């Protein structure tokens, strides 16, 4: 039903779903390369 | 209540001088005085600054004319 | 900040250890602990239980300061109402209290205002800022060179 | 929803059919539940006034039987909360721990139930506590628990983490049932004759009833073979035990006799594990597991006969009605008249006594766990002695305040004046200004009289002139009623208390037990330094008491505000008029409390802290000697606020600085941290939000210069939220400090 | 337990239905017949009588355990 | 005393009579609103200044300004 779907889009249920995909990113990055205090 | 008014309570209220029975204004403050300086002897007898020299009983005395001051 | 700073390098360029300030003031707990803790030894040393040296004045000072700023706290957190309730309770004590309610009162007293709450607690911190500081700051310093 | 049949049997039972149904619908529809935020957010403050009065179902709903079919349900939630959380430290014991490798040799190795994920530099946090094992070395004391409980494989703690979850849904699922199938109606509830019998004899007496059962078939016989030398993998099963029930009629002497005794009135003979021996184990450093099977079986005995004192359906029993309409004096007029009335209708009356009790009973907790350690290798573990100690003590200080809190909320929304005509609260609320002033002068005096002498302490050792002082080695205050029945207690074994054989601690006198190289418990000599900060505990305890207690008696009104009971329980004010009547509602009152609440735990926790490591704590020596940490200084530096300062403050936080690099870096850093969180409370404490409102206005012509303006308009916390945010931060820089403070300390003293 | 039940157990049950008996408020009150006539163990509801007679095992263990030990 | 001014943008609707405590305000007939009234301050020795009718206004900013003066044992709200 649209009830859930729309609590599930509501704004804190969507930013820390972003928040958690964005760490996961930085989080993955920062795993297969670390260290990058500056461009090479 | 009986500690505001009861039987020893209505006249010791009314036994020092703002509720004594006709007290005269040059003894308006008789016990208000009479037990100032008696009771503040009391931590000068064995506390003072000088209560371990020879004058035990001499610092309590001035301070005591300083504070009824 | 800013007295942190001139004063950290200072002690780095008069003890020729320049490196310390230019190796530590980039992360906080440097400051933290190579200058606030570090710094403070002679300071709180001023009266101990083993003697008495020339620093008790600035050690008692230091203490002095932080009960000053911590009294501003009271004046600044909480707000008027508190205390003239807490004010009406003992003027209700005196003018029932026998032998005192014959103590009448010209001033009836109030509590502080809020502008004059604001103002105090400002007052109070602001001394037991300069003081404090200022406690440190000549102690410290006439201890590894005075 | 679905349908059961009835589940009856001629009961006081009574619930409404499918009253609430199921749907989702107002999932999607914040704040639905508040009709003055269904209409939707016009400004941000309608979003913070969203979650301000999320629970608060008085201001949503004005019939009592929909909020408490509420309140079961949200008890039940939390319950599910709570299994969750326990079947996640059960896991972490089974899969990311070292339980087994602790137990081998738990004198050389230390509890860790954490594994950091090595990832930019963090999985230096991975300290080595032995055995090969890299982990955050833990201090809530969970491997000591699994001990004394008979864990012993990773299976077990897997099993009880997998019935953590299965319990945590049962809850989830009955929460969602008294609600939406059958939601139980008024007649199930207000019978608290009922109640408190069923809560007596079931839940406190059968409860400690089966766990003595669980240690006299689990516990007992598992730990008697732990403490003896054998290894965990040799020692047999619990269920071995029953299977064989001649393995444990051997293991207990009183066992090789049988059942039969116990009820032909031979208790006597089951001394061989029933025992009363007291103090602690030389093995382990805690309390004796045969001592605690045996209390367990009384506590049940006795809260099972508790639970048969009121009155239900056969006639029998009291009514607490009838007890209190009983009781009336003299000075009290007609007494505990309208007091059953106040407690079965409003809710918050109950929660004022609830919360004020449970607090009290953790505080208790803390005090008696830290002297009577009752778990295996804990009081060798000073991390872990602390941290219990220390979170028992905070836990309870919350739910104190709550206490404060919760009675000003039923002055203002459910004391109806009629119903309270000169009994106990309609007299105590006549003479408010007596009980207030009293207490305003008790909690000057003792400010002047504990804390004073610490000025005067400073003021004359600072100008040198030590026979001054009040001190061990000057005007000394000693405590003589504190050490007499220190004394007191130490010789009970054989005067008061013959078949008592130890103490009930070792605080009070006696000998010395000391487990590996470290101390388990020793006297704690009373001086000087302790009765000035006994006073000092007694002086904040009672200006927090004075606070909390005027934000009752005065939350209906005042001489300053005659309609305050008007204005609500949660109001900043009632305008600068008057010379200014800011902060005079029960919520502000809270809002200073929690303040002095934490003013006061902070010095007992030092307390604790510095008297632990100074006159108790301490390496043992192979010849008896015993070398406390701090040297001893307690008795002769605790005494004044530059000791305190320095020799505390200044000589103990110096782990917690040093940590970075190692794996209490952690600590420094949320040391750190909390000294930021608590700087930036200061902002909302110290200001006003007519400031921030104008400022807003600004960035909102910055937006509108580009377009970019919210349709919800930005406003301002209001002033209670302000206040309400600083408080919030303050503490949880505070908590945080002091947290990292102590740990990386108690870590760092072997 | 030769004469553990009638000296004391039985005592003490006795005892408490006594007191029971007489101190009661509500007796007959209850849910459970007492239709047969007894002595003093159907004369008013079960409820009463089982009442005196946990009160009576709880006298009777406090005095047999307070004589000497077991 | 405080000082309590009413200006031409009320509409008289005695909210801010309706909301003062002290009896400080009233309402007498005017003719600038549909109400055809407006506020009065007649007993300004009796304000102690809560701003109760300044929260009660309804128009866009005050209609009905309250400036805070010398207090005195009235304004201040003292009870003892
Ligand atoms: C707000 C200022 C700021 C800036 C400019 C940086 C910048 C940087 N941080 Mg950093 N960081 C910050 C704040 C900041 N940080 C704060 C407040 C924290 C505490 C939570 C951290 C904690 C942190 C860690 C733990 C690490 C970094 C790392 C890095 C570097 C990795 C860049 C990268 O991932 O490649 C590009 C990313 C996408 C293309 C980078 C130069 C990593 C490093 O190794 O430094 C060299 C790393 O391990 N940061
Ligand atoms: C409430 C805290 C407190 C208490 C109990 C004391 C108590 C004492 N102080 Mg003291 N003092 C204090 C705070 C306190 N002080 C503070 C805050 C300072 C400033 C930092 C000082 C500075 C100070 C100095 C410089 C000296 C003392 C001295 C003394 C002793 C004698 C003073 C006396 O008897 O006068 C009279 C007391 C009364 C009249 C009390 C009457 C009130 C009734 C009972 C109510 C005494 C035991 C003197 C001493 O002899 O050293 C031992 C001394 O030299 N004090
Ligand atoms: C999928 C099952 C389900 C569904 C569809 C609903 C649906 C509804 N419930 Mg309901 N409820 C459920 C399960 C469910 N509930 C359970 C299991 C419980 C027991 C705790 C309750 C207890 C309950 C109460 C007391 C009330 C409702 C109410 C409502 C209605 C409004 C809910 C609302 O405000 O928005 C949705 C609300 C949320 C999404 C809250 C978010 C979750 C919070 C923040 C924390 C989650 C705690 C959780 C219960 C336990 C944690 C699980 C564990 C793993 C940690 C709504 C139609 C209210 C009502 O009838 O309106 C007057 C009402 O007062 N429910
Ligand atoms: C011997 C039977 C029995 C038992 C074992 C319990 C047990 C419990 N009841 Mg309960 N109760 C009972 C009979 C019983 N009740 C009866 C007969 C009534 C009606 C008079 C109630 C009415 C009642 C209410 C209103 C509430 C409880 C609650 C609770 C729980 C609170 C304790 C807790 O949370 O700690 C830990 C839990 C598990 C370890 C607990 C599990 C509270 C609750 O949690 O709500 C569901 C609650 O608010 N009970
Ligand atoms: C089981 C105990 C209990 C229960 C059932 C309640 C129940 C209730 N309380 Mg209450 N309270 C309690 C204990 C309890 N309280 C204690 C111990 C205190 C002392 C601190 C208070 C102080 C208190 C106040 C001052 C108020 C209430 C209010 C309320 C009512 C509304 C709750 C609300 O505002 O919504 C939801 C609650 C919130 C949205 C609070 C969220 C903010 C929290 C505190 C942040 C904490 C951060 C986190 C825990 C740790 C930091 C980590 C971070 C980095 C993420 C509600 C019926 C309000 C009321 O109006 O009464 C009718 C009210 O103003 N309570
Ligand atoms: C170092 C700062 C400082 C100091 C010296 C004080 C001192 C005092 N406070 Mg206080 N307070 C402070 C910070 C401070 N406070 C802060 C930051 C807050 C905000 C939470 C408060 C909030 C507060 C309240 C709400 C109350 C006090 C009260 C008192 C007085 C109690 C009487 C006494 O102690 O006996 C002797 C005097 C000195 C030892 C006392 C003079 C209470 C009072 O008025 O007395 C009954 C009172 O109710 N304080
Ligand atoms: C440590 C205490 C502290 C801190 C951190 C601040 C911080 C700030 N003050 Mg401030 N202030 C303080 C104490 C503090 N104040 C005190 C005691 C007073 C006297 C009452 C004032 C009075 C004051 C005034 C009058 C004003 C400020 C202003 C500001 C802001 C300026 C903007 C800026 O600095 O850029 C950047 C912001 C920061 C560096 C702070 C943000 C830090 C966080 C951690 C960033 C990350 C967000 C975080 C992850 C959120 C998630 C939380 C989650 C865990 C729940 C800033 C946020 C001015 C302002 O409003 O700006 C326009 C302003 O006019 N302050
Ligand atoms: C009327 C005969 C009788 C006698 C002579 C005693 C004698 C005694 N009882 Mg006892 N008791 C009795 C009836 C009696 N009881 C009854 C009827 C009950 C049930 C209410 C109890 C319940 C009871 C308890 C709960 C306890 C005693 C205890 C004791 C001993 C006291 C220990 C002490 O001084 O401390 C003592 C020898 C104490 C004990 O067990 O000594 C170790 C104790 O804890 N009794
Ligand atoms: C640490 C203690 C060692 C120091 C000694 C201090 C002596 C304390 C004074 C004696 C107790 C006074 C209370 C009983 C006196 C008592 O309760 O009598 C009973 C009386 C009412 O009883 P009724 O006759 O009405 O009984 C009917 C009741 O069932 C209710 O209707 O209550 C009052 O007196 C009201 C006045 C309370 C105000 C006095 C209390 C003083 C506050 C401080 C108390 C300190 C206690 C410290 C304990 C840790
Ligand atoms: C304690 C307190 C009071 C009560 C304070 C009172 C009643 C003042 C009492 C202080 C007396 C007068 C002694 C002060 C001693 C000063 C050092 C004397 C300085 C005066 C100069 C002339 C020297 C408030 O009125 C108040 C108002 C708003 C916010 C916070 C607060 C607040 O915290
Ligand atoms: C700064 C300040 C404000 C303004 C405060 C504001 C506008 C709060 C800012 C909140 C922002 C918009 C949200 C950021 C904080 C979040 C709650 C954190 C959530 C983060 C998750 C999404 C991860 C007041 O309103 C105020 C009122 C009374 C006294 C003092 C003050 C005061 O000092
Ligand atoms: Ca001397
Ligand atoms: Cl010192």
């Amino acid at each position: 039903m649209d009830g859930l779907k729309s609590f599930l889009s509501t704004a804190p249920v969507m930013i820390m779903a972003l928040l958690t995909f964005t760490a996961g990113i930085l989080i993955e990055f920062n795993r297969f390369y670390p260290d990058l205090l500056f461009h090479p | 209540t009986p500690i505001s008014d009861s039987a020893f309570t209505r006249t010791f209220i009314g036994n020092l001088p703002a509720y004594r029975k006709g007290l005269s204004p040059i003894l308006r403050g008789l016990e208000v005085g009479m037990a100032h300086g008696y009771f503040l002897i009391g931590p000068w007898t064995l506390l003072g600054p000088l209560r371990d020299s020879e004058y035990q009983y001499i610092g309590g005395l001035i301070g005591a004319l300083a504070l009824i001051l | 900040w800013l007295t942190f700073y001139w004063h950290w390098k200072h002690l780095g360029v008069w003890s020729g250890n320049v490196a310390q300030f230019n190796e530590n003031s980039t992360y906080l707990m440097g400051w933290f602990r190579d200058y606030l803790w570090a710094n403070s030894a002679q300071l709180i040393n001023g009266y101990n239980p083993y003697g008495v040296n020339n620093l008790s004045v600035w050690a008692w000072m230091f203490l002095f300061g932080h009960l000053v700023w911590a009294t501003g706290f009271m004046f600044l957190i909480s707000w008027r109402g508190y205390w003239q309730e807490l004010i009406e309770t003992i003027v209700w004590a005196h003018e029932r209290t026998p032998l005192a309610n014959l103590v009448r009162w010209k001033d009836k007293p109030v509590a502080l205002s809020i502008v004059q709450a604001r103002l105090v607690g400002l007052a109070h911190f602001t001394v037991g800022y300069v003081l404090t500081y200022a406690a440190f700051l000549i102690a410290s310093t006439a201890g590894k060179f005075g | 929803t679905i349908s059961p049949p009835e589940r009856e049997a001629k009961a006081k039972v009574s619930v409404d059919n499918n009253p609430v149904p199921t749907s989702f619908e107002k999932w999607g529809k914040p704040g639905h539940f508040d009709r003055t935020l269904a209409r939707g957010p016009k400004t941000t403050t309608w979003i913070w006034n969203l979650h301000a009065n999320a629970h608060d179902f008085d201001s949503q709903t004005s019939d009592l039987e929909d909020v408490s079919r509420k309140i079961f349900s949200a008890h039940f939630g939390h319950l599910a909360v709570v299994f969750v959380w326990l079947s996640g430290m059960y896991f972490h014991g089974a899969k990311f721990s070292n339980y087994e490798g602790w137990l081998a040799d738990p004198t050389h190795i230390k509890p860790s139930a954490q594994v950091v994920w090595p990832i930019v530099g963090q999985g230096i946090l991975n300290g080595d506590v032995g055995g090969g094992f890299h982990g955050i070395q833990i201090t809530s004391g969970l491997f000591y628990l699994w001990r004394a409980s008979g864990f012993t494989d990773s299976y077990q703690l897997y099993c009880t983490a997998i019935g953590g979850l299965v319990m945590a849904a049962l809850m989830l699922f009955a929460g969602w049932f008294h609600y939406h199938v059958k939601a139980p109606k008024l007649e199930w509830f207000q019978n608290v004759e009922s109640m408190m019998n069923h809560h007596l004899a079931g839940l406190l007496g059968l409860g400690s009833l089966g766990w003595a059962g669980h240690q006299i078939h689990v516990s007992m016989p598992i730990n008697k073979l732990l403490d003896a030398g054998v290894a965990p993998k040799d020692i047999p099963l619990p269920h071995e035990f029953i299977l064989e029930p001649s393995k444990m009629a051997e293991l207990y002497p009183s066992f090789a006799q049988g059942l039969t005794p116990f009820f032909t009135l031979n208790w006597g003979v089951y001394s061989d594990f029933l025992t009363f021996k007291g103090g602690l184990n030389p093995v382990t450093g805690g309390l004796w597991l045969s001592d605690t099977a045996h209390h367990h079986l009384a506590i049940a005995v006795l809260f099972i006969i508790a639970g048969h004192m009121y009155r239900t359906n056969w006639g029998i029993g009291h009514s607490m009605k009838e007890i209190l309409e009983a009781h009336k004096g003299p000075f009290t007029g007609e007494g505990h008249k309208g007091l059953y009335e106040i407690l079965t209708t409003s809710w918050h009356a109950q929660l004022a006594i609830n919360l004020a009790l449970l607090g009290s009973l953790t505080i208790i907790v803390a005090q008696h766990m830290y002297a009577m350690p009752p778990y295996p290798y804990q009081a060798i573990d000073y991390a872990t002695q602390l941290s219990l100690f220390t979170h028992h003590m905070w836990i309870g200080g919350f739910l104190i305040v709550g206490a404060g809190a919760h009675g000003a909320i039923f002055m203002v929304r459910d004391y109806d004046p009629a119903k309270n005509v000169n009994n106990l609260l309609d007299r105590m609320l006549r003479h408010r200004d007596a009980i207030i002033s009293h207490l305003n002068w008790v909690c000057i005096f003792l400010g002047f009289h504990s804390f004073g002498l610490y000025i005067h302490n400073d003021t004359m050792r600072a100008l040198g002139r030590p026979q001054d002082m009040f001190s061990d080695t000057a005007i000394q205050l000693q405590p003589i009623f504190a050490q007499w029945v220190q004394h007191l207690h130490t010789l009970a074994p054989g005067a008061t208390a013959p078949n008592a054989l130890a103490t009930a601690s070792y605080a009070f006198g006696g000998e010395t037990i000391a487990v590996a190289g470290k101390v388990a418990m020793m006297p704690i000599t009373l001086g000087t330094a302790d009765f000035m900060v006994h006073h000092i505990h007694a002086f904040t305890i009672h200006v927090t008491a004075l606070i909390l207690l005027k934000g009752v008696l005065y939350a209906r009104s005042s001489r300053l505000v005659p309609d305050k009971a008007n204005l609500g329980f949660r109001f900043p004010c009632d305008g600068p008029g008057r010379g200014g009547t800011c902060q005079v509602s029960g919520w502000d009152h809270v809002f200073l409390g929690l303040f002095w609440m934490y003013n006061s735990l902070s010095i007992v926790i030092f307390h604790f802290s510095w008297k632990m490591q100074s006159d108790v704590w301490g390496t043992v020596s192979p010849d008896g000697s015993v070398t406390h940490v701090t040297l001893g200084n307690f008795a002769q530096s605790a005494i004044t606020i530059n000791g305190w300062l320095r020799d505390f403050l200044w000589a103990q936080a110096a782990n917690v600085i040093n940590s970075y690099g190692s794996a209490l870096s952690a600590y420094g850093i949320m040391f750190l941290a909390g000294h930021f969180v608590f700087a930036f409370s200061l902002m909302f404490l110290f200001s006003g939000r007519g400031y921030w409102q104008e400022l807003i206005e600004s960035i909102v012509w910055a937006h509108n210069k580009l377009n970019v303006a919210p349709a919800i308009q930005p406003r301002a916390l209001s002033i209670i939220q302000g206040r309400a945010v600083g408080v919030a931060h303050y503490l949880l820089g505070g908590i945080v400090t002091t947290w990292a403070f102590f740990l990386a300390r108690s870590l760092s003293i072997g | 337990w030769s004469l553990s039940v009638g000296i004391i157990m039985c005592l003490c049950n006795v005892f408490a239905f006594v007191i029971g008996y007489f101190a009661i408020q509500k007796t007959g009150k209850g849910k459970d017949l007492a239709l047969p006539q007894l002595a003093s163990k159907k004369t008013f509801g079960l409820p009463e009588l089982l009442a005196t007679m946990s009160f009576g095992h709880i006298l009777g263990a406090g005095m047999v355990l307070g004589l000497a030990s077991s | 005393s405080h000082s309590v001014k009413i200006y031409d943008t009320c509409i008289g609707c005695t909210q801010c009579v309706r909301a003062c405590p002290l009896d400080v305000l009233e309402m007498v007939p005017w003719d600038g609103c549909k109400a055809a009234q407006i506020a009065s301050s007649p007993r300004t020795e009796d304000c102690v200044g809560c701003k109760r009718c300044e929260t009660a206004c309804p128009t866009d900013f005050l209609s009905i300004r309250v400036y805070l003066g010398a207090e005195t044992t009235r304004s201040m709200g003292l009870a003892y």
